[PDB]
């Protein structure tokens, strides 16, 4: 009932408080800048 | 929110979580309710088993969704 990992081919479901990444996604983007 | 965690024996538990916990928090929730180690804990969702380290909303689960534990003992 949301939506995709904005990340590729990701295989969860991202949130936007992440910014619309899955959890993990989301923390390697924030290690990145 | 809440969920359902159910055994296959048939005991049905019932889980308030948040769609960030994490399987290892849900796990722990387990553990409390029903003294089970998490290592012996495998959660499993529509089919799917549940990987250590992602989140509920990972998986999308949401309220009133169902997982059924199964056990390595
Ligand atoms: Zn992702």
């Amino acid at each position: 009932g949301t939506s995709k990992c904005r990340k590729a081919g990701c295989v969860y479901f991202g949130t936007p408080e992440n910014k619309g990444f899955c959890t993990l996604c989301f923390i390697e983007y924030r290690e990145n800048k | 929110m809440q969920i359902f965690v159910k055994t296959l024996t048939g005991k049905t538990i019932t889980l308030e979580v948040e769609p960030s916990d994490t399987i290892e928090n849900v796990k722990a929730k387990i553990q409390d309710k029903e003294g089970i180690p998490p290592d012996q804990q495998r959660l499993i969702f529509a089919g799917k088993q549940l990987e250590d380290g992602r989140t509920l909303s990972d998986y999308n689960i949401q309220k009133e969704s169902t997982l059924h534990l199964v056990l390595r003992l």
